[PDB]
């Protein structure tokens, strides 16, 4: 899990409208963060890429963290 | 009631169909950029598509949603067939319009316009 | 102003922008792209040509019916230049050639053709012109070229005051030579640079910069009289800029120091050629001569124009010295070249 | 012998008065009205909904075989709230007639696409759509037809001007086809002609 | 009535089948379609000597337009604005005004040949046959510009082509 | 001097060929083709000049612009006038393509192919007639003719 989480923060890093100083593994993509549904679908297909498999409409709502986002990775194995 | 709705009844649905044809969008702009051999980057063109997607956010018909997702899916499958050429994907840049001042002061200097 | 030069429109095509401008020397590359901006504000555009009617076929579709009028000029003739600068309240001079034929020199096409133009357009009573000159414009400079400009220059100054002096430092484009002359020596074998390259400093400016640049010079009240360079954001060394251009090309780049004298022959030998050469002695000097800086000097910027990196437009001008292996290649493929800041 | 007047057939007249009163008959969820115009066209007005149920009546019927779509058009009445008003032409070989059914639509109602009932009923509602808006729900593939490629608005609604808001040109600084509004060398001269004085007083609208 | 085009069956005896079988093999209907070819080879062309020959028109023919005069040189347009009004292009465009002798003419009179569909409505909408269609259709040019005539191109092709015009109008009016 | 002589006579004889051999590309819109359909019918025999209908614009010198010129369509005029080699000729054909034509006033009609392309002649016309195309085709070769590359040259 250490790798995906490494991984995760690697690739949310490269994105520039997130700050890496205020980026952390529990903050809220809309709450903490400040960004919008967009924003958040742009992330996802980027962590699609990442990890090389296909996350749908339904399992791109509940990643709204990147806690909740290697979780789902995890469980996907 | 009784009025009939084009597609997924309520906002919700309709954001999902929004959030699924910017997807389909996103994962588009490098292929129409080597395609047609684009002066442009990738990441102008992944701006601009938010662009023409934020244009329409102030909507709140879902109808209205239903029927602008549709043509964008219609002009998005016209792109991928490369049906349209680099005169009309550039065209959606708008690269030699004159800038138009939007300053009173300017406005009155030019002409009689508004 | 007469009732005939009020502008009138939402500054498109049919418009009227009260500009009556004769654009000398227009049948070449920032003549065309000129031209082309003030077709598109929709000014009165009269272009005086020597050279086939078919050669400026293209200047045609530029403006609307009524608004570009061909008319026939010979360089020596005061009474052509006054039949074809008498209506116009603005004159343009971009005439000039990079070689020395039989009958025009550089003397003659940097010196006596504008300060004629100058002289002419003054008794014509011509409310503005523009005359474009180097940057490098230095009056003892190791090349003709540029002491007929610094000459030519003040030639024109002195006949007409109230004129604005356009510096342009190295211009890049479709047309261009600067691209076009590096990326041409794929066929000699590799590229033979003076001292490497490494003792040169360049920084190009973009064709569109430099027409927005003029266009804007004329709208522009308080640039009567003024001298203005034109230049690039960034500063390139030589060897840098060639390995740029080669890998944006993606050509075999060889790179290898060739002696000054050696090149200064091979250029005397490239200018036998009747027509256009491919490079000559003069060329040479240009090429290996930094570019000088002049920070007291108003620019595009105060202009109210932002300059365009090389980077941005480097491929409209080298996709076509491409080969179908790398036709499709994006822009972001090649990095950019490192500058001198 | 009246040379300049136009002759007119009561039998053909009353054939397809009973015909509209039988078909009327038969569909009542769906008809609301059917006329018989003075040269002998028959006309039915329908519900929205009912395109598919009366359209395969009038082609698969034994006394009604419809079996060729004529023409397939709308127009645009910006007055009426349900502006958008589809037209269906039909033409029956075998007893040698034809009829006409008008439906209304507005901008968001999409109507059921009758592709099902009639093959040519595919580009005719491409054509509709590409003119007017109006669109057709279970279609094939619906796209636009005539417009340019990327082309924004429908020509044919009565409130787009007819010159358009934009116009091709060639720019030979971007070495391409380029998009700017329209701007015409002479404007389009509007000509008012209705004559102040009324010609039909059989038409003529009650004051109410 | 009606006739079927193709409903013909071949015949099945031996002197038939024996010729479609040669037919077959030695191409006849190849050869007959050579002769015919050759036949149109030997025959004479019908090519005109075009310019040195003009092909047939008639009266009634319609090419460059024309403003036409009176006998006495006064013009016959009265700025009546009824070609303007039925032009279904909106290639003319009229403004007059009142004349030093108080004269119903025209100061404006401009035809946009480019826009012109040449229909001949404007000289049948002529109640004093001023504007006509003239017989002259070898105008063309190298400029759009010069394709935008006025009163005084119209006027200079109608003195240019009075005579024909009169000819044409004299032999086509009893028909108008 | 021999210099201007020989260039004269060149000029003279380079001008000459293009003006007798033209390869006008298969290209027609609208109703105005049908006339050039006519020109080359045997009572106007274009083929009798030296001018024949070629296919590809790279065998085309001439490219007679026949019809309306929509805006679906400029985009691909322009493309193969492009790809149409030099020396190149326009002829614009009937008034669609000279200015707007009956449609100038329509918001899918481009008003004048000299919008897109550089225009030699104009053939004004609705259709233009054979003999009226046939006119500007041979308008087009004398054109052809007063054209001085090499006298121009040799003077510049
Ligand atoms: C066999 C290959 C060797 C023969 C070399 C000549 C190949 C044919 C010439 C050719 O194709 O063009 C070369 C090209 C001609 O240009 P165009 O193609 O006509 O138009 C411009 C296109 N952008 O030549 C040039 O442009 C020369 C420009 C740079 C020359 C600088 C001088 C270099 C001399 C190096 C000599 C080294 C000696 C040691
Ligand atoms: C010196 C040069 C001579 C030039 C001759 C010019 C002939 C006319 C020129 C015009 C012809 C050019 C176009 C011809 C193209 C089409 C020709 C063609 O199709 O012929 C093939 C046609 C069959 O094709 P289809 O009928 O279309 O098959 C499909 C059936 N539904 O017939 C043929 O195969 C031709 C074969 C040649 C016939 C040979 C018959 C001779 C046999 C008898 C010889 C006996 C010798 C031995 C016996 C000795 C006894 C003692
Ligand atoms: N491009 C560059 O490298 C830079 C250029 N400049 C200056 O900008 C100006 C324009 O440059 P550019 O477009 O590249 O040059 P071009 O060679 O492309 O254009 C020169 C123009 O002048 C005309 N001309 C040349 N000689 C004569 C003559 N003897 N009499 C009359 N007309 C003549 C040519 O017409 P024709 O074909 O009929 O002979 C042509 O239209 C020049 O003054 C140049 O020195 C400044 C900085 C950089
Ligand atoms: P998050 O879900 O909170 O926010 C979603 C947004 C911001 C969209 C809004 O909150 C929202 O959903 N608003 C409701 C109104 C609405 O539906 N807006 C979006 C309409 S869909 C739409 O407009 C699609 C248009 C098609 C796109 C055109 C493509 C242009 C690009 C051309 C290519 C150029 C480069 C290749
Ligand atoms: S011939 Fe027809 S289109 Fe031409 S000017 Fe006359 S009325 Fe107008
Ligand atoms: S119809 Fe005849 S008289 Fe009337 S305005 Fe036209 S040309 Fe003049
Ligand atoms: S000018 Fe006339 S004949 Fe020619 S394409 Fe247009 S409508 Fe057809």
């Amino acid at each position: 899990l250490e790798a995906i989480k490494d991984r995760v923060l690697y690739v949310l890093k490269l994105y520039d409208k997130i700050d890496p100083e205020k980026l952390s593994v529990n903050s809220h993509f809309m709450k903490d963060l400040g960004l919008d549904s967009l924003d958040q679908v742009e992330i996802i297909m980027a962590m699609e890429d990442e990890f090389g498999f296909e996350i749908p409409d339904i399992d791109a709502e509940k990643l709204m963290c990147p806690q909740e986002i290697v979780d789902y990775i995890a469980d996907k194995k | 009631t009784s009025v009939k709705p084009i597609f997924s009844r309520d906002m919700n649905e309709a954001k999902r169909r929004v959030r699924e044809l910017y997807r389909a969008w996103y994962r588009e702009v490098p292929n129409t950029v080597h395609l047609f051999q684009l002066d442009i980057s990738v990441k102008q063109g992944r701006d601009k598509v938010r662009e023409m997607f934020m244009k329409n956010a102030h909507v709140t018909d879902p109808r209205v949603v239903d029927l602008l997702v549709i043509k964008g899916k219609m002009e998005l499958e016209e792109t991928i067939n490369v049906w349209k050429q680099r005169t009309h994907i550039m065209r959606f840049f708008h690269e030699t319009e004159a800038p138009r001042p939007t300053d009173f002061l300017s406005k009155f200097y030019v002409g009689h316009d508004p | 102003l007469h009732h005939a030069l009020i502008p009138h429109g939402k500054g498109g095509r049919s418009s009227v922008s009260g500009i009556v401008a004769t654009v000398f020397g227009a049948t070449g590359f920032l003549g065309r792209y000129v031209v082309n901006h003030l077709g598109r504000m929709g000014s009165q555009v009269i272009v005086p040509y020597r050279c086939e009617p078919y050669d400026t076929m293209h200047l045609r579709p530029m403006g609307d019916l009524g608004q570009i009028i061909f008319m026939e000029w010979n360089g020596k003739d005061k009474d052509s230049i006054r039949k074809v600068v008498e209506h116009s309240n603005v004159v343009i001079n971009l005439v000039g050639r990079e070689w020395e034929t039989k009958n025009f020199d550089f003397e003659d096409v940097f010196v006596k053709i504008p300060h004629a133009i100058a002289q002419v357009s003054k008794e014509a009573g011509v409310e503005k012109l523009i005359h474009i000159s180097h940057l490098n414009a230095d009056i003892k400079s190791p090349s003709r070229y540029l002491r007929s400009k610094a000459v030519g220059e003040k030639e024109v100054r002195a006949a007409f005051p109230e004129a604005t002096i356009i510096k342009p430092s190295d211009i890049f484009g479709r047309e261009d030579r600067f691209l076009n002359y590096f990326a041409s020596m794929r066929w000699f074998g590799g590229v033979p640079l003076i001292s490497l390259g490494k003792e040169t400093v360049k920084q190009p400016v973009y064709i569109v910069d430099v027409s927005k640049g003029i266009i804007n010079a004329i709208k522009d009240p308080d640039a009567k009289g003024k001298t203005f360079a034109f230049v690039g954001p960034n500063r390139y060394l030589l060897f840098d800029l060639v390995q740029y251009i080669f890998a944006v090309a993606y050509r075999p780049f060889l790179p290898y120091p060739l002696p000054h004298f050696a090149y200064r022959w091979v250029g005397r030998l490239f200018e036998v050629s009747p027509f256009e050469p491919w490079t000559t002695r003069d060329k040479v000097e240009r090429v290996h001569m930094s570019d000088m800086t002049l920070p007291h000097l108003p620019g595009l910027e105060d202009l109210g124009i932002q300059a365009t990196p090389l980077e941005l437009k480097a491929i409209e001008v080298l996709r076509r010295h491409r080969t179908y292996r790398w036709l499709t290649s994006e822009m972001e493929d090649v990095k950019p070249a490192k500058t001198v800041n | 012998t009246r040379p300049t007047i136009r002759p007119r057939n009561d039998v053909v007249h009353k054939q397809l008065s009973a015909f509209g009163q039988y078909v009327a008959e038969i569909l009542p969820k769906y008809v609301q009205q059917v006329q018989v115009s003075c040269f002998n066209e028959l006309e039915i007005f329908i519900h929205p909904d009912g395109v598919i149920p009366v359209l395969t009546f009038l082609r698969d019927h034994t006394n009604a075989q419809f079996k060729s779509l004529a023409d397939l058009t709308a127009v645009d009445v910006p007055t009426r709230q349900n502006r958008f008003e589809i037209v269906y032409n039909l033409l029956s070989l075998r007893f040698n007639s034809r009829i006409r059914v008008k439906t209304y639509t507005d901008e968001l109602t999409p109507i059921e696409s009758s592709v099902t009932v009639y093959k040519a009923a595919n580009w005719y509602e491409r054509e509709i759509w590409d003119m007017f808006g109006v669109f057709f729900a279970n279609h094939p593939d619906l796209r636009r037809i005539l417009t340019d490629y990327g082309f924004e608005g429908h020509p044919f609604r009565k409130d787009f001007p007819l010159s358009g808001y934009v116009e091709l040109r060639y720019d030979d600084e971007v070495k391409r086809v380029v998009a700017e509004p329209v701007e015409l060398a002479q404007e389009f001269r509007k000509f008012d002609l209705n004559s102040p004085w009324e010609a039909f007083p059989a038409y003529r609208q009650p004051p109410e | 009535t009606y006739k079927f085009v193709n409903m013909r069956e071949p015949s099945m005896d031996m002197k038939s089948v024996t010729d479609r079988a040669a037919q077959t093999l030695l191409w006849t209907e190849l050869v007959r379609g050579l002769g015919m070819t050759l036949s149109y080879l030997f025959r004479e062309p019908a090519t005109i000597n075009y310019p040195f020959e003009k092909g047939p028109l008639s009266p009634r023919f319609r090419g460059e337009h024309a403003l036409r005069r009176y006998p006495s040189g006064e013009e016959r347009c009265i700025a009546c604005k009824l070609c303007e009004a039925v032009c279904p292009a909106q290639a003319i465009t009229i403004e007059a005004e009142p004349r030093a002798d108080g004269s119903r003419r025209t100061t404006r009179y401009d035809i946009d040949m480019t826009k012109c569909i040449y229909c001949g409505f404007c000289q049948e909408a002529c109640p004093v046959d001023a504007i006509v269609e003239g017989p002259n259709f070898e105008f063309s040019t190298e400029t759009h510009e010069e394709l935008l005539y006025n009163k005084e191109k119209l006027l200079n092709n109608g003195d240019k082509w009075e005579a024909e015009i009169a000819a044409n109008i004299q032999a086509d009016y009893l028909y108008r | 001097s021999r210099g201007e002589y020989v260039v004269a006579k060149l000029d003279d004889l380079v001008n000459w060929a293009r003006r007798s051999s033209l390869w006008p590309m298969t290209f027609g819109l609208a109703c105005c083709a049908v006339e050039m359909m006519h020109m080359a019918a045997p009572r106007y025999d274009m083929d009798r000049f030296g001018v024949v209908f070629r296919a590809s614009p790279r065998q085309s010198d001439v490219m007679i612009v026949a019809g309306t010129l929509t805006n679906k369509m400029a985009p691909a005029l322009r493309k193969v006038y492009d790809q149409m080699p030099e020396p190149r000729y326009v002829v614009s054909m009937g008034s669609c393509a000279n200015g707007g034509g009956y449609y100038h006033y329509s918001y899918s009609v481009v008003r004048g192919c000299d919008r897109i392309v550089p225009v030699d002649i104009y053939v004004p016309g609705c259709p233009p007639t054979a003999e009226a195309l046939l006119y500007g085709i041979l308008q087009l070769q004398r054109k052809i003719k007063r054209e001085k590359r090499l006298r121009i040259w040799y003077r510049r």
